[PDB]
């Protein structure tokens, strides 16, 4: 969120119900981003941003 | 009828909660489901339910 605020925007986080299973040893996050214009080619693509 | 109420008594999987459930005390670091006893299986186990 701070080491990468060019592409990434909000970052809804969750602990408990990721996409895999449950158990306390699970969590995930919904990585919302900024529009397409606001991200210059390359290091701003999700393929690169990730 | 003493047998029926009895059979029921000594043959019922008990839920048995969790070892670190929620809420929890600060820390713990370890959470693990607790698996209790299972229902009868063998003819012998049934010949045993006093």
């Amino acid at each position: 969120l701070e080491k990468e605020s060019s592409s990434v925007s909000s970052v809804f986080t969750v602990t408990g119900f990721n996409f895999a299973g449950r158990g306390q040893s699970s969590g995930m996050a919904f990585i919302m981003l900024k529009p397409w214009e606001e991200r210059p080619g390359g290091e701003n693509s999700v393929f690169e941003l990730a | 009828g003493d047998v029926s109420s009895a059979i029921q008594a000594q043959n019922v999987q008990i839920s048995s909660g969790q070892l670190g459930g929620l809420p929890a005390v600060k820390g713990q670091q370890l959470n693990a489901t607790i698996i209790g006893k299972t229902r009868l299986q063998t003819a012998e186990q049934f010949e045993n339910i006093l």
